[PDB]
């Protein structure tokens, strides 16, 4: 284990994806979807409410899009998470219990 | 023919008001469109700088007159004023007007680096009293 | 993080209405599921056995795997070495130049398990008690 | 079915969010308005070279307008800094004006 | 006044990894950048020169000098450089600089010994006299000069170096920190220069730049440059 | 709980219901402390004024606007002329000119003459124009003899670009030197007005700014730090607490930028330190409830908070320190899940009954009372 | 910031070499830019002496100037003449701050 | 200003016809994962021993 | 597949993100997925028999 580094690839691998994850919603919160401007401060600091409605509008539909996805990509990952530790605490009853 | 007159009072008691006029004695170097600075020397200390100001505006400051007191140029009539309003008890010194360098025209550019090369004679303040 | 929370644009979250507790539900769903899952794995006894004072078990050395009192961790050797192989990137405490960790000021925080490191290492250490001192009798 | 005399210039200021002689000094419009805004040109009613002072709008205001909101006055209004002390000077002015 | 001169052919040679500069004035550090700008495209055919030749401005002139002593003293930008258009021109000269955007008339080889850059400065429209940009053949001054709409944008760095005199424009990095901005509304199209000598050509490409804990750029990658770098 | 959950019986258990987040207390502006006043009256009167095809610059800097001054004399871009008056910047470009009633439109961002061919204005506008119709007043035929009026050139310009040239352009198929042919024309023709020039003051607001020298009339208050203050610092508005930074900024630079699309630190118009935008702290809110069928003594959890973030003191929330509209509890007690209040916390230690992180749960049990 | 080590003194015996150097960090004169000396004689103005690191403004004599090099910056004076007795300040341009730093002074004293 | 209305429009409506398909990819992956666990499982139990 | 052959949609697809960066990681991951698959089933011996 100490001469290998990527022994325990498998965990760091969870990890990994859980903050690549994270760092990709966060990357991903600086875009415009199309609109004027990512920032809504600006859009509320120089457009008049019916058209910075509507910049605001896709970017909240932006944001919206990605959270769904991010927790479309939970759910798949605690699915196969899942599945994982079902296999390991089969393995632990029977090989440690037995 | 580059010299630079200075006025102001010389005796305050503490949060009094007070301010230091420079104007250009007619040369038309270091009149008009020039960098501008205030430098404050304690008697027996060495110099420091106090005040700065570029072009109309970017106006830089000491840490101790960072929000301390403001500065001003009318260009117009040569007048270079400092103000001096209600001073803490560590600017008893002698003040200098002084140009730092380059000549500019219609424009406002973006210099980093700063000089000072002609100087006023200096006028003393005392605020301890 | 859909919102500046300096602002109105809060106010236009109310027209979608029932999107963002869906989200809470799912990963409040997910984060259940994960404590559920370390509680299935490690939780397999319901004693917490110790090995004896005298570790002789007829020429066989468990001191890699039992866990070294003389470390405050409580974990084995290997244990200690597993922990020091993950470069961990979890937020699961109240501490607050910047990191990786400062993606919380965008919402997006970190729960703590509910089981701890050191909670995790006293179960393994029931079962090595167990699987030494009796077999699969326990 | 709300119903007044405005200038030609101004025809399309009858709408919230808007600024201008009417828009932000007499009359204002709500942001969640349902309905519509009806103007004609009068020239076979009120064709008259001279104002028709029973028709006026104000050119100032001190406060912001609500919508749906009647303001009377005949206060004079203060444009500068400088006091207006009674007399209308520079920068002070009797709001009302006309065609 | 003009004077005759011996024109020669041009010398080619490396770029390496040189020729990065600054592209924003937000302090950005400990991070890996991103950025789609005006660079110099790495491991490039920079051109060698040992005479003064007419040379064009294609968007961004990556520009390098060494040199022992004091020999390159200044810039000539502009379209055309009779007095039909306005230019600009840049003179290191001793103790100064003079940077004067004017309409100008220049003869055919400008050059300094005295001075004959040019003949006549008509309705002067710029000025600046300042502290000379040129700094400390062991010499070596980098410049970049980028023309966006309203700017004329001069980046600057000088290195002592200790290397082989011909063919070696030494690799390693260095970030070139901006020198100054002028605000200058003219169109610059052509560029001379003043009496090695390098000159390279900017092109828009994308760059991953690294900012260390001090906001300097230590590395730069190219990822047009290589499918590793991409 | 009850709410969430859409019914008045609430099971055992633990239930997020909320988020717990924490109201700006000082609502702050920083403005460079300026006293000076826009002399308006040399902008908006004026008996003298530049040509449609080549106008100047009368540009009124380190001059502070007020816009309620002005309906004394519209169109308006880039910003809605209701909050122009709150913007900051450094320098106000003025590029007014002249136009005619069949040009009145034609310089724009958008909408188609002489200053599309001359001396154009830019499709990317910030400013705001004023429309002044001056037939009434200046009443005469021909403007000036400075004052012309073409229709093609061969080539269009770029906005503030100056060419012009007097001379017979082509768009044909022949070059013209003097020629008259097919494309071969000098449109150029001065004006003369029937019922009387009209006027068009042009106030372009600059970006990519060095620290700001004009405001709005606003006033500027002090500056809080270490407390979650709704600021504005020339015009970045935000919420969040104010701590010092210890940056390395550049003279030049005026705000530090994070991963995202946002601003990091900023410096201070006034003092010019370098303040971190952090906003201030939340968490989620987690209610514990043995069940309304045993009791209706509740525990809340603040969800990765400390104890001195969240409102202890619930005889005092009354004056609305947090997001939170009501405030219970009685013992407050600090866990790594967060910081917990209506749990009295015992060194016994029992099975797990409501879960709530870091090894700590929940359990409504026997002390003699029932908590 | 600052950083600005200086000697406060040394020995100006006439006709005779003095060296003197301010060191600062390596951010105002380890860019080798803007670095200026100052000459001070006693109830007497503080003119700029020498500038640019080594570049003598007008009026300025020879065989009187500067060797700066990286984070040290030096004058070399060859010859004192009566009239150079006096206190010699530094100034750099910081980025960081941009606090215009001074020295302490190295007031010679003949003999 | 019209143009790229339309072509936000048919992006945003051909994007997330990528979205659903990585998605149910994702989804099926997952079951032939499944799948090729218990083949696996049962190559090593009944061909193995 | 969302803009073409030659169509200029590096103004239009740039505006919204890196997202075909999660669906290439995305499906990249799904390609390897099946070859470990395959690795896990059948190669379960050390020699070629």
């Amino acid at each position: 284990l100490s001469s290998t580094p990527s022994a325990l690839g498998k965990l760091q691998d969870v990890v990994n994806h859980n903050a690549q994850a994270l760092n990709t919603l966060v990357k991903q919160l600086s875009s415009k979807f199309g609109a004027i401007s990512s920032v809504l401060n600006d859009i509320f600091s120089r457009l008049d409410p019916p058209e910075a409605e509507v910049q605001i509008d896709r970017l909240i539909t932006g944001r919206l899009q990605s959270l769904q996805t991010y927790v479309t990509q939970q759910l798949i990952r605690a699915a196969e998470i899942r599945a994982s530790a079902n296999l390991a605490a089969t393995k632990m009853s029977e090989c440690v219990l037995g | 023919q580059v010299q630079l007159q200075e006025s102001g009072p010389g005796l305050v008691k503490p949060s009094e008001t007070l301010s230091l006029t420079c104007t250009v004695s007619g040369g038309s170097i270091s009149s008009r469109s020039y960098y501008w600075g205030w430098i404050r020397q304690p008697p027996g200390k060495g110099l420091e700088w106090i005040g700065s100001i570029y072009y109309s505006g970017s106006t830089y400051y000491n840490p101790s007159l960072k929000s301390r007191v403001t500065i001003s140029v009318d260009t117009s009539k040569n007048q270079f004023s400092l103000k001096m309003n209600s001073m803490t008890a560590a600017d008893t010194a002698v003040y200098y007007c002084a140009r730092l360098r380059g000549d500019e025209i219609y424009y406002e550019s973006s210099g980093y680096y700063s000089y000072f090369d002609y100087w006023g004679q200096g006028t003393l303040v005392t605020v301890s009293s | 993080y859909i919102c500046g929370d300096s602002t109105e644009c809060s106010n236009l979250l109310l027209q979608y209405g029932s999107f963002c507790t869906q989200l809470k539900r799912a990963l409040t769903g997910i984060a259940v599921e994960q404590d559920k899952n370390t509680q299935e794995v490690f939780a397999q006894v319901k004693q917490i056995y110790k090995t004896p004072p005298i570790k002789y078990f007829g020429g066989f050395n468990f001191s890699q795997i039992l866990p070294d009192p003389s470390k405050p961790s409580k974990r084995s050797p290997i244990e200690d070495l597993l922990f020091n192989k993950v470069t961990l990137a979890d937020a699961g405490f109240i501490k607050q130049r910047d990191l990786i960790c400062a993606q919380k000021f965008k919402g997006l925080t970190v729960l703590p398990p509910l089981l701890t490191d050191e909670m995790i290492a006293q179960y393994t250490s029931a079962l090595l008690a167990g699987t030494i001192t009796s077999g699969w009798t326990f | 079915a709300d119903s007044f005399v405005i200038r030609g210039d101004e025809v399309r200021q009858i709408a919230p969010g808007q600024t201008g002689n009417i828009a932000d000094y007499n009359y204002k419009l709500p942001d969640d308005f349902t309905g519509c805004v009806i103007a004609w040109n009068s020239n076979k009613l009120d064709s008259k070279v001279s104002g028709n002072y029973n028709y006026l709008y104000r050119l100032f205001r001190k406060s912001n307008l609500k919508p749906f909101e009647r303001d009377i006055s005949t206060e004079i209004y203060q444009a500068g800094n400088k006091p207006c002390n009674g007399v209308a000077g520079f920068n002070c002015y009797f709001p009302l004006r006309s065609y | 006044n003009l004077t005759t001169r011996t024109q020669l052919p041009p010398a080619y040679t490396n770029s390496f990894t040189r020729g990065v500069y600054y592209p924003d004035k937000v302090f950005r550090s400990s991070v890996l950048h991103s950025t789609q700008d005006l660079f110099l495209p790495f491991f490039s055919n920079v051109t060698w020169f040992h005479d003064n030749p007419v040379l064009p401005f294609n968007d961004g002139v990556y520009f390098a000098s060494i040199e022992k002593s004091n020999i390159i003293r200044g810039w000539i930008f502009g379209t055309t450089l009779d007095s039909k258009t306005q230019s600009l021109l840049i003179v290191n000269n001793a103790t100064n600089v003079v940077i004067k955007v004017c309409e100008f008339q220049f003869c055919n080889d400008p050059f300094l010994d005295e001075f004959r850059v040019y003949s006549s400065a008509n309705n002067c429209t710029f000025e600046y006299v300042s502290q000379p940009f040129l700094m400390d053949f062991k010499n070596l001054r980098e410049f970049v000069f980028k023309n966006i709409d309203g700017y004329f944008k001069i980046y600057s760095k000088h290195t002592p170096i200790l290397v082989r005199e011909p063919e070696d424009l030494p690799q390693g990095f260095s970030a070139l920190e901006p020198l100054v901005d002028l605000p200058i509304g003219i169109n610059i199209t052509r560029f001379q220069t003043l009496l090695a000598y390098y000159v390279g050509y900017l092109q828009p490409r994308t760059f991953l730049l690294k900012y260390n804990e001090n906001g300097t750029i230590t590395d730069a990658v190219d990822c047009a440059l290589d499918p590793l770098s991409e | 709980t009850k709410c969430t959950l859409k019914s008045f019986t609430v099971e055992k258990g633990i239930y997020q219901t909320s988020n717990f987040r924490v109201q700006p207390t000082e609502s702050i502006v920083r403005f460079p402390n300026i006293t000076n006043l826009c002399p308006f009256d040399e902008v908006f009167n004026a008996t003298r004024f530049a040509s449609v095809y080549a106008w100047n610059r009368k540009r009124i800097s380190n001059c502070v606007a007020d816009y309620s001054v002005l309906y004394n004399l519209f169109k308006c871009y880039g910003v809605s002329p209701t909050k122009l008056n709150d913007l900051c910047f450094t320098n106000v470009y003025a590029d007014s000119f002249v136009i005619r009633g069949d040009e009145v439109r034609q310089i724009a961002p958008g909408q188609g003459n002489i200053a599309d061919y001359n001396y154009k204005l830019p499709d990317d506008f910030t400013g705001c124009v004023i429309a002044w119709n001056s037939n009434k007043l200046d009443s005469k035929v021909s403007g000036n003899y400075n004052y012309l009026y073409r229709l093609f050139r061969k080539s269009n310009l770029k906005p503030f670009e100056r060419d012009i040239s007097t001379e017979i352009y082509q768009a044909g198929n022949k070059p013209c030197n003097g020629v008259a042919g097919f494309n071969c024309y000098f449109p150029l023709r001065s004006y003369s007005f029937r019922p009387q020039p009209y006027r068009v003051v042009v106030l372009s607001f600059e970006l990519l700014h060095a620290p700001a020298t004009v405001c709005g009339p606003k006033k500027s208050t002090n500056l809080v730090k270490n407390k979650c203050v709704n600021f504005n610092f020339n015009g970045l508005k935000g919420t969040g607490v104010l701590t010092e930074s210890n940056k390395k900024f550049l003279p030049f630079q005026q705000f530090g930028r994070d991963i995202a699309d946002t601003t990091d630190a900023v410096r201070d118009p006034q003092t010019l330190e370098i303040l971190d935008i952090t906003p201030c702290s939340f968490g989620g809110v987690s209610v514990i409830t043995p069940g309304t069928n045993t009791s209706n003594q509740v525990a809340v959890l603040y969800q990765g908070v400390n104890c001195t973030e969240v409102p202890v003191a619930i005889h005092a929330d009354q004056l609305t320190p947090t997001w939170r509209v009501y405030s219970t509890g009685s013992n407050v007690f600090q866990t790594r899940a967060g910081c917990l209040i209506g749990a009295e916390y015992v060194n016994n230690s029992y099975e797990c009954d409501i879960p709530i992180g870091a090894g700590i749960c929940a359990s409504y049990q026997t002390q003699a009372s029932q908590s | 910031q600052s950083a600005l080590t200086q000697p406060p003194s040394v020995s100006g015996a006439p006709g005779q070499r003095v060296a003197i150097s301010c060191t600062g960090s390596s951010a105002n004169i380890g860019t080798a830019d803007d670095v200026h000396w100052y000459q001070q004689l006693p109830r007497t103005a503080p003119k700029l002496l020498i500038y640019g690191n080594n570049n003598r403004p007008s009026g300025v004599p020879d065989r009187f100037s500067g060797s700066q090099s990286g984070t040290s910056a030096s004058l070399v004076i060859t010859g004192l003449q009566p009239e150079d007795e006096a206190d010699y300040f530094c100034q750099s341009y910081d980025s960081s701050l941009s606090g215009y730093v001074f020295g302490t002074g190295t007031k010679v004293t003949v003999l």
